[PDB]
Parts: C-alpha cells; sequence; structure tokens
C-alpha cells in the first residue's frame, strides 16, 4: 500500500507538464494568451529563430525513477539499464498528454504545432511524428489521468526483461509490485472499462514496436 | 548514446 500514493506525488513532482495542464492550454480558456501557432514554413522560421537564441524531458524521467520507491536502492548499472531501454517508451506514452487530433503542443505549452503542417513536410520529415499522433489518438481513447499515467510509465521503466540486467530478482518484484497496484487502481479509478488493464498490456507493447520503429527512422538522417 | 545523458542525471542530487 502507499505506493499509487508516492509514485504518483513522484510523477507530479517532476514532470513540469502533466496531462491536467496540457489539456487546460488545449483547451484555450483560462488565458487570453494561447500558444503561437506553427502550421507553416513561415511561423516555423520564426519558432526556430526564438529557440537558438530532450535532455530536459530525459532527466525528468530519471529523477521521477529513482522516485519511484526501491529504484534507488537498485544497482547503479541497473537504474541506467533500466532507464536507457525504457526512458522513450515512456516520453512517447506521455506525448500523448499534449496530442490532439490536429496537433501538438511545444516547448513547454508555449507553441502549438499543427498535424497537419507536420505531414506536408518532405520525406522522410513527414514520417517522423505522424506515428506518435496515431498512438496517441487511440491511447487518449483510454481517457487516463494522471494518477494512472504515473504508474503506467512507472511500469515501463521498472520491467526485469531489459538487455544487461544484473539483480534480475528484485526488478521483477519491483515490478510484480508496480504492476499490483496498476491493476487495483484501474478498478478503482475507471471500473466500467474491465479490460483496461488488458489494454494497457498491449499499448506498452506499441509503444515497444514504436520506439523500435523510431530508431530505425532516425538512424535515416 | 544517451547513457551519458542519463548517468548524469542520476548523479544530479549529488
Amino acid at each position: 500500500k502507499s505506493l499509487a500514493k508516492r509514485i504518483y506525488e513522484a510523477y507530479l513532482k517532476n514532470f513540469n507538464m502533466n496531462k491536467v495542464k496540457a489539456r487546460v492550454i488545449l483547451s484555450g480558456k483560462a488565458s487570453n494568451n494561447p500558444p503561437f501557432v506553427i502550421h507553416d514554413m513561415e511561423t516555423l522560421c520564426m519558432a526556430e529563430k526564438t529557440l537558438v537564441a530532450s535532455v530536459e524531458t530525459v532527466t525528468e524521467l530519471t529523477e521521477f525513477a529513482k522516485a519511484i520507491p526501491g529504484f534507488a536502492n537498485l544497482d547503479l548499472n541497473d537504474q541506467v539499464t533500466l532507464l536507457k531501454y525504457g526512458v522513450y517508451e515512456a516520453i512517447f506514452a506521455m506525448l500523448s498528454s499534449v496530442m490532439n487530433k490536429d496537433g501538438m503542443l511545444v516547448a513547454y505549452g508555449n507553441g502549438f504545432i499543427t498535424r497537419e503542417f507536420l505531414k506536408s513536410l518532405r520525406k522522410p520529415f513527414c514520417d517522423i511524428m505522424e506515428p506518435k499522433f496515431d498512438f496517441a489518438m487511440k491511447f487518449n481513447a483510454l481517457e487516463l489521468d494522471d494518477s494512472d499515467i504515473s504508474l503506467f510509465v512507472a511500469a515501463i521503466i521498472c520491467c526485469g526483461d531489459r538487455p544487461g540486467l544484473l539483480n534480475v530478482g528484485h526488478i521483477e518484484k519491483m515490478q510484480e509490485g508496480i504492476v499490483h497496484v496498476l491493476r487495483l487502481h484501474l478498478q478503482s479509478n475507471h471500473p466500467d472499462d474491465i479490460f483496461l488493464f488488458p489494454k494497457l498490456l498491449q499499448k506498452m507493447a506499441d509503444l515497444r514496436q514504436l520506439v523500435t520503429e523510431h530508431a530505425q527512422l532516425v538512424q535515416i538522417i | 548514446g544517451l547513457e551519458a545523458i542519463i548517468r548524469k542525471a542520476l548523479m544530479g542530487k549529488y
């Protein structure tokens, strides 16, 4: 017990952007200063110019991981191993929180690049983000809140089948606790979707495949 | 290659 709370606290504490704040910005409600819309080459050039005048995303997941109960007690090389293979899956998982059917938030919510502008670029740049919009559209259909996402990301990182782990015994017992807590939290937070946990298991495998497809498309640069 | 980035963030509080 008290594991879902401490994992949810580490998530709210270590992640600057969450689904609550993202949906508030995307709503265009409690602010008369909406994010800057990147929807063409000119607006993209405007945004790119101010950026020159992600390590933060990976650092946020690292601090969140070592704040998961038991993760700091692991061997240092296992903590590196668990983070090295699971960071991209967690990034793409939480990336759904800032995405809608028409675009995504960028730069801590200060910008919004439209989905159509991304798929209008020439090959192979228009193929980088569209697979993530496809995952996010079906992942957001599950209607997970930040309490669910915190436990979902924790199960992505703490898995004892990562290549090269040493203390595989403790990592599998730690995953057993996270998964058991995720299963019980899912039916308590989303009771009318009783197969939500099997659905999430398939999404974790989709993320592994989406990350593998991301590395291939990245190397063609 | 990001093992460098994550190992630095692991040793951030010190």
